[PDB]
């Protein structure tokens, strides 16, 4: 998944 | 005619009496204070008589004569406490070669205390006692002026002497400067003579403050080498949750601000001199902070490259924090209004620090350089295996989109855990700097791996560049899409680089031009 969501 | 001389005799006799009023009429004795009042009454009456009857152009009247007698007593009083300073002090206050010394300033601190006792005595006693001419005779007011003026004459000479020999601790000069300011502001600053200010006293101490600053810089620079080792030995721990910097940062700026707070408490009323202290202290801030940066930039690599990666981020945050807390000092030193040459060195310091965060970020991003080249060679190999698969079952077909994912998968596995780690522990600027740098690195490696230009070879006689071997249509498409995807991956929906920046990135434009040589199959004439 997008590295910038968590 | 023998009467006019008998009057002069009497007038002169009272003049002698009042010219030593303090000694002749001790504040201790209420009745003696009364006699002093009677004595001034008698003098005015004699004067009033002469002015009404005789017409000798009026010698005073009264108030100016008493004033001149009071000024005399003060000159005598000052002489008394100057010659008896030590004895008067140790007897009433406390906790040889007496008089002013050049080995210590004790004499002057004690003299100040005695001066105050005198002024206070003239305010609390005497002033109410001598209330005949309120508009024109304020003993306490005139006591402060004379006492200060006599003190200033000696203090100026003393400090010129101390300027030549030094010999005392800078602390001792600093404290005396402080105690004088208190005396001046408490008793003198609001006097008509002085109200226009530009007082001369700070100039006496100016070279002693400069020396203290010179010593202060060498003390701060010493405190630096220590705050950093204490931090390094503690392993550059983030301080607390939302402060992405370490302890050495808060330590340095506390030290710098305590030192600035010392200058501030002097309350120097001479701006030209205040500019001098600011010009000098700015040099201290520069040399201290630049040292912090130079200390870190000389050790940065050893923590970076090989894991871990938290420390290098914090060291960059620290360096950024220097930038933000400098500006905070700049305002505290009264920015814009600040001395030009002073603000000049600080603004030249913001530049130097900025051009260090850049240097630092570049070193950090380059610590990934080998692994990136590996991921990029890996993605060039995968691309070279991209084929069209027409007459083949629809489930066994690999789409352009699926293929682009497979190309980017190596470099994404690398950056994912990372980008993610950053941003979580970097200030915005630090993160943006790292991303901008990692961006340039990926674009460059791609330009020099999957799309290296055709080589030169000798053609007929003069070495021409060979024809590029065009990518297949499916290959072109997979490249394009993969490229467009990396761009979105670095934008990160509004936490990474801005879309405007990525688009006008010269490193992207060079890669696109390089790509264009091989991508002839799908490039449109007429776009």
């Amino acid at each position: 998944k997008y590295w910038w969501k968590n | 005619e023998r009467f006019v001389k008998l009057l002069d005799q009497l007038h002169n006799s009272l003049r002698i009496d009042l010219s030593m009023y303090r000694n002749n009429f001790p504040a201790s004795s209420p009745e003696r204070l009364q006699d002093l009042k009677s004595t001034v009454d008698l003098l005015t009456s004699i004067t009033f008589f002469r002015m009404k009857v005789q017409e000798l152009q009026s010698p005073p009247r009264a108030s100016q004569v008493v004033k001149d007698c009071v000024k005399a007593c003060l000159n005598s009083t000052y002489e008394y406490i100057f010659n008896n300073c030590h004895e008067l002090y140790g007897r009433e206050y406390q906790t040889e070669e007496q008089g002013p010394s050049i080995k210590n300033l004790d004499f002057w601190s004690k003299l100040i205390t005695l001066i105050v006792s005198i002024i206070e005595e003239d305010k609390n006693s005497y002033t109410p006692c001598l209330n005949q001419f309120p508009q024109e005779l304020n003993v306490g007011k005139i006591s402060a002026e004379v006492m200060w003026s006599l003190f200033a004459q000696d203090m100026k000479y003393a400090m010129e002497e101390h300027d030549k020999h030094r010999l005392c601790k800078s602390a001792d000069y600093m404290n005396l400067h402080f105690k004088v300011k208190w005396l001046y502001n408490e008793y003198v600053a609001e006097l008509p003579t002085f109200k226009d200010r530009v007082p001369e006293y700070p100039a006496w101490f100016e070279p002693f403050v400069i020396q203290w600053l010179d010593e202060n810089e060498e003390v701060s620079r010493d405190f630096l080498h220590g705050a950093l080792e204490r931090d390094k030995k503690d392993g550059f721990q983030q301080t607390s949750e939302h402060a992405l910097f370490s302890c050495s940062v808060v330590d340095v700026f506390s030290q710098l601000n305590q030192s600035f707070e010392i200058i501030k408490k002097l309350e120097c009323p001479d701006p030209q001199i205040v500019g001098h202290y600011m010009r000098r202290f700015a040099k201290t801030i520069s040399n201290v902070l630049l040292q912090y940066a130079d200390i870190v930039s000389k050790d940065f690599a050893s923590y970076c490259s090989k894991e871990k990666e938290k420390v290098p981020c914090i060291l960059m945050n620290n360096t950024q924090q220097l930038r933000v807390q400098l500006e905070k000092m700049f305002e505290a030193m009264g920015g814009k209004e600040l001395d030009a040459e002073a603000s000049g060195t600080l603004k030249e310091l913001q530049v130097k620090l900025n051009n260090v965060l850049d240097e630092l970020s570049h070193v950090f991003a380059t610590s990934f350089q080998p692994h990136i080249e590996e991921c990029v060679r890996q993605m060039g190999d995968i691309l070279s295996q991209v084929k069209g698969t027409g007459n083949v079952p629809a489930s066994a077909c690999s789409s352009v989109a699926q293929d682009a994912d497979n190309v980017l998968q190596p470099i994404m596995d690398l950056l994912d855990s990372n980008l993610t780690l950053f941003a979580k522990i970097c200030e915005k600027t630090v993160l943006k700097r790292v991303l901008k740098e990692l961006w340039k690195l990926v674009m460059n490696t791609m330009e020099r791996t999957i799309v290296l230009p055709p080589e030169f070879s000798k053609l007929k006689d003069h070495m021409v560049r060979e024809e590029a071997k065009s990518l297949t249509p499916k290959q072109c498409a997979v490249v394009e899409l993969a490229l467009d995807t990396i761009k979105q991956y670095f934008h990160a929906g509004g936490v990474g680089l801005k879309k405007t920046f990525l688009e006008k990135s010269p490193d992207l434009q060079s890669l696109r031009y390089a790509l264009s040589l091989y991508t002839q199959a799908t490039d449109l004439l007429i776009k």
